[PDB]
Order: C-alpha cells, then structure tokens, then sequence
C-alpha cells in the first residue's frame, strides 16, 4: 500500500515520465499525431496493415476450406430440398473433381445431414463463393473504404426429367426460354438480373447428349467492404457447417493424406470452429473502425485563455483519445489472434495436417487470387501461407506504432483519471 | 508465460555486447518477437523485430549496428550490439509483437567512458 507519491515514483520511474508528458500539451499533441498516423496505417493502408492482412486471412481460410472439400461433397435433389428421381444440377466456376464445375446429381436420398446438400443450400454457398472469389481476384480494399462495389456473374444448369431447380418457381423467371428478371435488395442496393435459356438435346454443338436449362445470375453493386465480405465468408462456412452434407474424398498416391476419407462436412470440427472464430474476430476488428473515425485526433489541444494547461480541467478530449487508442490496440491484438488461430506452427495432429497439407497449398498451374481451375480441388488456392507471412511481416513493421499507441493510451488514461 | 533477459553490463563506447532473452513456448512459437529499451527520462522505445521465418527489421537509431536473431528450437531471442554509444544506455526488454502485457525484468546496458 503506497501512501505517498515520491515513494511510488522512486519505484516506478516510468510513471513519473508519464505524468510529466500528461501535463505537457506538446507531448499530448505529438501522441495525438502519432494516433492519426497509426490509424491511417491500420485502416488506410493495405499491404502494411495488420488489420487488412487479418481480414484477408479470415476470408481466405473460409474460401480455401471449400476449395479443399467441395469436390468431395455430395449434393442433389429438387427445389424444395426434397429428393429427386433424376436431377442433375451443375454449378459453374466451382472446384470440382478435374473440373471447373461441381455437379449435384445424387438422386433418391433425402437432402440433409450426412446426406446430400440441398440445391437451396448449395445456391447460397455458391453465391457467397462467387462473390468472395470475384472480390479476392480484384483485391480487397483498405478497411476504411466502405462504399466500393463489385459486379459478379455466375451460371448453373439443370437437366434431367423432373429437375425443377431452374424453373419459374425456383428462379423467379417467367419464360424458361429467354426470360429475364430483375430484383433488388438491401444500407446498399444490390441489383440482380436472372436470365434463363433452354438448350435442346440435339441443337447446335450440344456436348452433353441431352437437353438443359441454363440460369445466369448477374449481380451489380455488390459491396466489397471488409464487413460485407466477412459476412459472405460467414455465410459460406455456416452453410457448410449447418447443412453438414456427406462427403467422400479421392486420396492421391504420393499426395497428402486426408482423414477421414468419407464422412460429414461438419465433422471437421476443429477446422470449422477455427474458421468461424477467425471471422468473428475479424468482424470485431473491423468494427473498431468506426470508433477510430468517430474520435479523430487532429485538432490540437492546450489551455484556454493563454493560461497554462491544467490537466485536471482542460482535458475533456481525453476520453475520446483513450477510446481511439484502445480501439487501435484492439485492432492490432485481434489481427494477431486471427493469425494465431490458423498458424500451423502452433497446431497439432489432424488439424495441423489439414492446414499444411491442404489448406495452405494450391494445385493450380501462381495463378491470381480467385482462380478456379480443373486442378483447384483438394487444395486451398487462397494464398493462406502467403497471407500468414504478410500478416507477420506487417506486425513486425508495426513495432513503433504499437508503442506509440500504448503511450497515447497511457497519457489519455492519466488525464481521464485526473479529470474524474 | 515469461520473458527473461540477460547479458547487459557497463561497456566502453565503441564496444559490443550480446543480449539474450529466454521466452516461453507460448510467447515465442509462431510469433513475431522483438527488443525494446527504456532510457532515463523516457518511455519504452521499440528497437528491433524478427518474424518466425527470420526476417529482421530495426529502428533507425540502431540500424546498421544491432543484429536481432532467433533460435526457434530453443525459444531464444538475441540482440548483438556493436559500435555502442552513450545514447544506447537503457534497460533492454524482449517481448512478442504485439506485446504480452507482463514484461520481464529487463537487462541494464550502460555505455560510458
Ligand atoms: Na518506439
């Protein structure tokens, strides 16, 4: 129990320095400038932002997870989530087995848990995937950029007698041959144009021996903000987890080895929980953006009426300075934690093997981000290893800033206490 | 768990010293690690950092004179200091980046004729 301040400052010389800085407007103003520069490093920059790298990493882990396991995943049935007699529904630009499409053609079995994914779930998954892959290919924006958009186009086909997954009821489109329809939804308005075309079995250059319907979806104005893309990634991983369909893998000779070889997708429990946790932490991190913006530190502080600065009365700016500095530190810490959730250096057993042998691997013959080839399947193809590396580099290059943020936080905390 | 620096001492300007830092597995493994110093009348200053894969970077005040390294098999961090100057006098500390909240005791470096 320290009773007296000289005694307390004898033992803790750095506290003495802190008190001296807190009474000095030019040391306070210098810390506030530091916060403006570090905020810009976190929310304005990309490559050198730990926060940017961590967001990218959380999104890449979710996309990579589906690139690994999608080809193995059974799907099928008709539009109500019911079983089908003879429906083949194919989703393009998806990482199928030696294919840039995934085929849902499991009939008779009821869609559901440890069974095929329903086409309704697959459509949700697929849309999120297409959006994420288009954004990753274009490049994610800095965290402060909240109004960019991307355009996304994707297609799927239906064949087989009784297949209703491309019908008016499923699609919204009146004329199954040549009909088109537009709809919007929402604080950003995204416009979707859905169009349909029918190709007869014989007609012109029809590879497949028989007849099908093609659906094209074109989405304009899709928000590519960090928050919006993280919501897409959550939709992707959660749909997988909740639908929990049956899978059965093809293990290569030489290749890395997948255990188990057949099962249900939600059985990858450590993997899925990690990915969800990364997304959760990244959403919390991005959420600090508005705290930072709301408490800008660019206005200089000092006394009033030319009288000396009085740290007990003249410091109503301190609460906002503290909130800004704490929010920055929280961003940095959550960015770190996203990284450590997936970094294989601290993983063990089958989850480590999943990451090092599959997720942080790409078998495309590097292709840009968001590229789906006939060899994507069974590999992450989402720059996971490189993103972990870049996150670590950005953190090492944040050394000064982090100390400046702590010092600003401490100054502000001293002034909030004095003003109590 | 913990952070334990050693190797400090009083030396002559122009001299050299090697600092060591023993870190627990949980602090060190898969983490960026770094050195810091706190000089009289000042707050703690960052000095150098090193990624798990071994990429070093440095504050301008020490670049070209100090070398940071890590030994991943033993959870040890090192700072080789050369061409030391009076201005390098300080308590030196290691930590991960971002920092674990409880610092070790640090090791005193004093440079003086
Ligand atoms: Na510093």
């Amino acid at each position: 129990n320290y009773e007296n301040l000289s005694k307390l400052l004898t033992r803790y010389s750095t506290l003495n320095t802190l008190i001296k800085l807190s009474a000095d407007p030019s040391a306070i103003n210098a810390a506030r400038e530091n916060l403006g520069a570090s905020a810009k490093n976190l929310i304005g920059d990309t490559k050198n932002s730990p926060a940017y790298q961590a967001v990218l990493l959380a999104i890449n882990a979710a996309v990579g997870f589906w690139n690994v396991l999608g080809y193995a995943t059974q799907c099928g049935g008709n539009a109500n989530g019911q079983e089908s007699t003879s429906s083949t529904t194919i989703f393009n630009n998806e990482p199928g087995y030696r294919s840039t499409s995934i085929t849902c053609s499991l009939n008779r079995y009821k869609p559901g848990y440890y069974g095929p994914m329903s086409i309704e779930n697959f459509k949700k998954l697929n849309e999120a995937y297409q959006i994420l892959q288009t954004a990753l290919n274009k490049g994610l924006p800095a965290l402060k950029e909240n109004n960019g958009t991307v355009s996304v186009t994707y297609t799927y086909t239906c064949s087989g007698e009784g297949n209703d997954n491309c019908s008016k009821k499923a699609t919204g489109v009146s004329d199954q041959n040549g009909g088109t329809k537009t709809k919007t939804q929402t604080g950003k308005t995204v416009t979707t144009t859905i169009s349909s075309k029918v190709v007869d079995s014989q007609a012109k250059g029809n590879t497949t021996r028989v007849s099908y319907t093609e659906i094209t979806n074109k989405l304009d104005g899709v928000p590519d903000s960090a928050q919006a893309l993280l919501a897409q990634a959550s939709t992707l991983i959660n749909t997988i987890n909740t639908a929990c369909p049956y899978f059965s893998v093809t293990n290569k000779s030489g290749g890395p080895q997948m255990e188990p070889t057949r099962g249900k997708l939600c059985g990858f429990t450590e993997e899925i929980s990690a990915i969800q946790k990364m997304i959760t932490d990244a959403q919390e991190l991005v959420n600090q953006t508005s705290v930072i913006n709301e408490h800008e530190q660019s206005t200089p502080v000092g006394g009033n009426n030319g009288k000396p600065f009085n740290p007990f009365t003249d410091a109503s700016f301190a609460q906002g300075m503290l909130a800004n500095a704490s929010a920055q530190a929280k961003m940095l810490n959550l960015a770190h934690q996203v990284g450590q959730t997936i970094n294989p250096d601290n993983l063990t057993g089958t989850f480590k093997n999943f990451v090092t042998g599959f997720l942080a691997t790409c078998n495309n013959k590097g292709s840009p981000p968001g590229t789906v080839t006939t060899q994507t399947f069974a590999s992450g193809c989402a720059y996971v290893e490189q993103t972990i590396t870049n996150l670590n580099n950005s953190i090492a290059h944040f050394g000064t800033q982090e100390q400046q943020i702590q010092q600003a936080e401490n100054i502000a905390d001293t002034l909030v206490n004095f003003g109590s | 768990v913990q952070l334990q620096e050693s190797g400090g001492g009083l030396v002559q300007p122009g001299g050299s010293l090697r600092l060591s830092c023993a870190a627990s597995g949980s602090i060190f493994s898969g983490n960026v690690m770094g050195w810091y110093r706190q000089a009289p009348g000042k707050l703690r200053e960052w000095v150098a950092a090193i990624t798990p894969q071994g990429v070093p970077n440095y504050a301008d005040s020490v670049k070209g004179r100090f070398t940071i390294s890590r030994d991943n098999a033993k959870n040890m961090l090192y700072l080789q200091m050369s061409s030391l100057k009076p201005e390098d006098t300080a308590l030196y500390y290691c930590n991960r980046l971002p920092n674990y909240r409880s610092w070790g005791q640090g090791t005193q470096v004093t440079v003086s004729s």
